[PDB]
């Protein structure tokens, strides 16, 4: 029934109301830190020479 | 026309007989007669001093059957010595009555037209083949047949150029001097025969690859399906091997008989029909396939201007199937003379020479798929 | 009364919007303004794998980052060896309409699903060697669009009946069913620890699911059209969604709000597949119009284009060690970019 | 095909011209 | 050694390639057909017609006409939202559309069918796919229009001024009114199809009945025409 | 979030007039094609009208041709429907539907039972 769907949606919204959130600046800093810490680990970002490429 | 070799043989026999006669005949014991001699043209028996000498026309001349009558004149002095003509190595001589009793312009015109056509066709077709092979997206059985057709046209053009070079070599000054002295020259070589045999094979392979393209198109439009690999192998066999089935017998018979022409002249048409008949069968089949495909296009256009599109589709279907030969296919060489022969030769030389050019342009340059491939490749090169 | 419930739902949605706005201290562009650009990136096709007849709808790299399985609409699962290009397996499927495939983390099994609601599990390590069907999961009531192994025993599938499902291969039953979506689910990506998984469901909404307890945790909105491509950030605290409105968007689990969108004016065709690199700095995104732009995931500036496909791109995936990128397309050719 | 016939025709004409040149060279005493 | 394993891998690849080459000759030689329509369209009767002569999400019916194999796909369990699974059928030979004529007077079944056909026609992935159209409902149309129960003119105001075209030919003994309504129904689909279809794909309207037997022959002929037109198009003849 | 909210419905006598207005937010209005969909009691969802991106192309269902009129205001991000000379058979719930994709002229699925980008709907009784 439509009433059951509305009740389920309202309950889901009530649940999602009480969740912890953090500032977007902190999350952006965390993402930047993760990207920086693995900068040398990414072959695509920094092309390693053909001596290391298996797809040569 | 009489052959140069036959003229050389006749002159050699005449010279040998005359020299033997003059070295074996006894002196005439005439009154103050000049001793009998022999020059490069004709014989000269003993001549009366201070008078001219009359000798019949030589029989080894190419025009002997045209003007058999004729007397060659020589002058002698009153002291028994041949008259010394003004600034001449040989003594006084007259041969006015012994002389013989132009298609150069049309040969030059046809040569220029067809050489230019074949050169342009070669250039356009090598460019088109490079473009087709460079792009891996365009590979398909249709384009494989197209590449084989382009290769056949290129081989035909190359054989034409080599044949022109061989004809230039055969009648060069060095070859002429070699043949006049009785020495072997380019005419008697096997490479001369192989050049024309290669030319005939290239021509036959080109016609059979046009037939192969037509048959493949008809099978596509006849709603018939078979194994693609087996069909492709069969078409390759038909295109490149079937011409060897009659060109090789023609070469064998022309080697065994009438070899003196170095396989260049086809005076007796009985052996030239061996090459001609398969090509006529090719022309007939291609014409029938052209008619059927035009009927199918008519059916497609009628149910879904109409005449303008019909005309456009008809014209583009001529270079791919080579139906222009049908207009003069059955005008046999035995009957085409004068202006009719000129028209036949002009049409077949000019249209066929540029046929490769039109095929290349239509199916590579202006083809929508290839143009879109060029545009997208340029964009990707600008995305790099 | 239904009208009363609608007002309560609207009030709760307004509360969510107000809560998210309060956390918008600064934008990702402002925070990442001083970082250096990644620069132009050129990736050349190091390998081209061909042999499929019809269009390719899915692929999945192996855990070893050497093998990969590909599914095409001609009814074949072909396992490639990306190194030597040699095909190792070719599995003839019972249904020609396969539109997804997966590779087990252990490498023992591969799975495929399509318009037929049945999901099939294939055993590559049989005693006789030949591939045989180990289990057929037939609990869905719609076309199956994605499936991802959790281990050799549990597989999670998302169907077109707006429900994601958690399976148990040995028994074949449905351990847990997720019934939060309103539109057809056509994408999912497990968390790096496999604790959670997200899913975009063709209604501009991606939901965060708890695999164990079994219900939606967060709902992310901001797209304007369908979602047909999703992928978790390597860290596991973000994900990128590909949509039909020709925009890619980065979400965040902890902030519960969008933080960056990747769109360009010249692009008006929707995204069909997304992936991240090992470091997470680049967000590759397969597009319609036959391109796969590479996006700087931090500064949002495009870095390069993996042009080279002659038809619509359908799948895209970076190896686990991040050495190579492979793409699929409707022209039935896979290409390894590096 | 007109290529072969044209080749035969030009070869015959050049044969005739070569014969004429041969006879002319014979006239001038070689 | 490494060389032995490599050679074994090449041998396995050659075996797989040989099998795929054999499997290619069947996929290319078989035509795939998508049967569409609504529940009231009678497409189930058409399925039975194909079956007699020769809970799953999709059903496959295979029939052959003059030693040519056809593959018919019928959707059985998918939802009503077609915008996502219809993209899988962008390479079929021809979508077969069955319209539920005279099944009204949904408020307007025919208008819904017209909108669905228009959406199919204008889809950018199905833009090169032809749409065969079999009007399975005609015999019932005659009965419902002679008694006036179908009452078409109220739904479509164009019926107050539409004149039967010159090319129209009624069946022997067919009433002028039923023929007029039948050709109007077709002309609506023709009006939709005659736009945004310039040379890519074609529509083949057909008036048929649920009890007709020659439906396979018409499908075969239209598939033949589709293949011939595609082949002529790739040569730029048309 | 793709939100569509319609208004202007109510009770009207036969032969009267009534204007339906829909307000769209959360997406660029000018890019997407818009529709109108109605559901008569005891019946399915019936398509009524539509309009292109710029409004240059307009189509109506047969039963309402000449009586209704649809216009859009891209600047104000809203969609209208002017209903004139109403009939008792026009009593239905009028939803506003949106094309699933921005730049495509195909409008799949708008009349489906569970469309995701369709408004709640307003009762209109004659």
């Amino acid at each position: 029934a439509s009433i059951a769907q509305a009740r389920k949606l309202v309950e889901q919204l009530k649940m999602e109301a009480n969740i912890d959130r953090i500032k977007v600046s902190k999350a952006a800093a965390d993402l930047m830190a993760y990207c920086e810490a693995h900068a040398k680990e990414d072959p695509l970002l920094t092309p390693v020479p053909a001596s290391e490429n298996p797809f040569r | 026309t009489v052959s140069l070799w036959e003229t050389v043989q006749k002159w050699r026999e005449y010279r040998r007989q005359c020299q033997r006669s003059l070295t074996e005949d006894p002196p005439p014991a005439t009154d103050l007669f000049c001793n009998r001699t022999f020059d490069e043209y004709a014989c000269w028996p003993d001549g009366e001093p201070g008078s001219f000498v009359n000798v019949s026309c030589p029989w080894y001349l190419p025009w002997a059957s045209s003007v058999p009558q004729g007397h060659v004149y020589r002058f002698c002095t009153a002291e028994g010595l041949w008259l010394q003509k003004d600034n001449s190595s040989l003594p006084w001589r007259d041969l006015s009555e012994c002389e013989e009793s132009s298609p150069e312009e049309q040969l030059l015109f046809l040569y220029i037209i067809y050489t230019v056509g074949y050169a342009l066709s070669f250039s356009a077709l090598v460019i088109a083949s490079a473009i087709l092979l460079g792009f891996r997206h365009l590979h398909c059985t249709r384009n494989y047949i197209h590449l084989n057709l382009f290769a056949s046209f290129i081989l035909r053009a190359l054989s034409v150029f080599i044949k022109d070079a061989a004809l230039k070599w055969m009648y060069s000054t060095a070859a002429q001097q070699h043949q006049w002295d009785g020495l072997l020259s380019y005419q008697d070589s096997l490479s001369c025969r192989l050049v024309f045999l290669l030319m005939q094979y290239c021509v036959a392979a080109n016609y059979y690859w046009l037939l192969v393209e037509g048959v493949y198109l008809y099978t596509l439009l006849a709603f018939s399906v078979f194994s693609e690999q087996w069909i492709f192998r069969l078409y390759v066999s038909i295109g490149w091997g079937v011409p060897l089935l009659f060109v090789v017998p023609w070469g064998i018979v022309k080697y065994l008989y009438e070899d003196e022409g170095c396989w260049t002249r086809n005076s007796n048409m009985n052996y030239w029909l061996i090459i001609r008949l398969p090509i006529l069968f090719t022309i007939g089949v291609n014409f029938l396939i052209f008619v059927r495909v035009i009927c199918i296009v008519v059916s497609k256009l009628k149910a879904n201007d109409i005449k303008c599109r019909l005309a456009k589709s008809t014209l583009t279907l001529i270079p791919l199937l080579g139906t222009h030969e049908v207009i003069f296919a059955f005008v046999m060489d035995e009957h085409a003379r004068g202006t009719l022969r000129f028209i036949k030769l002009f049409t077949e030389l000019s249209f066929t020479s540029f046929q490769g050019l039109m095929v290349a342009i239509l199916y590579c340059f202006v083809n929508n798929e290839v143009q879109l491939e060029f545009r997208k490749s340029w964009e990707r090169w600008r995305l790099e | 009364e239904l009208d009363q419930l609608r007002q309560e739902a609207e009030q709760l949605k307004n509360q969510i919007r107000d809560a998210r706005k309060a956390c918008a201290d600064a934008t990702l562009s402002q925070i990442t303004n001083n970082i250096d650009p990644v620069g132009r990136i050129q990736m050349r096709t190091r390998r081209t794998l061909r042999g499929h007849l019809a269009k390719i709808y899915a692929m999945h790299w192996g855990t070893d980052s050497r093998l990969l399985v590909s599914a095409s609409q001609d009814g074949k699962l072909i396992i490639w060896d990306s190194y030597t290009t040699n095909k190792v397996h070719a599995i003839p499927l019972r249904s020609s309409w396969v539109m997804t495939c997966a590779y087990a983390p252990s490498g023992n099994y591969v799975a495929c699903g399509g318009l037929d609601n049945i999901c099939s599990i294939y055993n590559l390590k049989t005693r006789e060697g030949n591939v045989r069907v180990s289990r057929e999961l037939a609990g869905h009531t719609g076309y199956l669009s994605c499936c991802r192994f959790l281990d050799d025993n549990q597989i999670v599938t998302s169907s077109g009946d707006t429900t994601c499902a958690l399976w148990d291969i040995e028994t074949g039953q449905q351990t847990t069913t997720f019934t939060g979506h309103t539109g057809d689910v056509m994408s999912l990506s497990l968390a790096p620890d496999t604790r959670l998984f997200v899913s975009g469901a063709c209604d501009a909404s991606a939901k965060l699911w708890d695999v164990r307890e079994g219900m939606c945790r967060q709902t992310f909105t901001g797209h304007e059209s369908d979602i047909n491509a999703i992928c978790f950030f390597p860290n596991g605290n973000a994900f990128a969604t590909g949509s039909d409105d020709a925009t890619c968007r980065l979400f965040d689990l902890r902030a519960d709000q969008e933080l960056m969108t990747y769109s360009h004016d010249n692009i008006i065709c929707g995204i069909t597949s997304v992936s991240f690199s090992k470091s997470g700095r680049l967000l590759l995104a397969g597009y319609d119009d036959f391109n796969c732009n590479v996006w700087d995931a931090l500064k949002a500036d495009r870095a390069g284009v993996l042009a080279g496909h002659d038809n619509r791109v359908s799948c895209l995936g970076v190896t686990d060690d991040g050495m190579a990128v492979a793409t699929g397309s409707w022209d039935s050719f896979l290409k390894i970019w590096n | 095909h007109a290529e072969g016939t044209f080749t035969s025709d030009v070869s015959s004409y050049l044969e005739g011209q070569a014969a004429k040149e041969f006879i002319a060279w014979l006239v001038k005493g070689r | 050694d490494q060389r032995n394993e490599e050679k074994a891998q090449r041998e396995a690849n050659k075996k797989i390639e040989k099998q795929l080459q054999k499997d290619k000759q069947v996929y290319r030689a078989t035509h795939r057909l998508l049967l569409l329509g609504a529940g009231e369209s009678g497409k189930n009767t058409i399925v039975k017609q194909m079956r007699i002569l020769h809970t799953s999400g999709i059903f496959e019916t295979k029939f052959q006409v003059d030693k040519v194999n056809f593959h018919m796909f019928d959707v059985g369990a998918q939802r009503d939202e077609r915008r996502k699974w219809i993209q899988c059928f962008n390479d079929v030979t021809a979508i077969i559309f069955v319209v539920a004529s005279s099944s009204y007077n949904q408020t307007n079944r025919l208008q819904a069918a017209l909108k669905l056909f228009d959406s199919i026609w204008n889809n950018k992935w199905l833009r090169d796919t032809s749409v065969i159209l079999f009007l399975n409902k005609q015999d019932l149309l005659a009965e419902k229009v002679l008694a006036g129960k179908s009452k078409i003119e109220d739904y479509f105001p164009e019926f107050a001024r539409y004149t039967t075209p010159e090319d129209a030919t009624p069946e022997p003994g067919e009433d002028p009114r039923v023929t007029r309504a039948k050709y109007f129904i077709r002309d609506e689909f023709l009006r939709i199809s005659t736009a945004s279809g310039d040379g890519r794909h074609y529509c083949y309207p057909h008036f048929t009945c649920a009890v007709d037997t020659e439906n396979i022959r018409r499908v075969f002929n239209d598939c033949r025409d589709i293949i011939q037109r595609m082949h002529l198009r790739q040569y730029e003849l048309l | 979030q793709v939100q569509l909210q319609e208004s202007g419905g109510g009770l009207v006598q036969p032969g009267g007039s009534l204007r339906l207005s829909c307000a769209a937010s959360g997406f660029t209005f000018s890019n997407y094609k818009m529709n109108w969909v109605r559901q008569a009691p005891g019946k399915g969802l019936e398509w009524v009208s539509d309009i292109s991106q710029s409004g240059a192309s307009i189509s109506y269902t047969g039963s309402v041709k000449g009586r209704f009129t649809i216009s859009r205001d891209n600047a104000k991000n809203t969609l209208y429907l002017q209903m004139n000379s109403l009939k008792p058979e026009d009593t239905a719930v009028y939803y506003c539907a949106r094309c699933p994709a921005p730049f495509t002229r195909d409008c799949f699925d708008v009349t489906s039972t569970t469309y995701a980008y369709r408004g709640q709907g307003t009762q209109v009784t004659v």
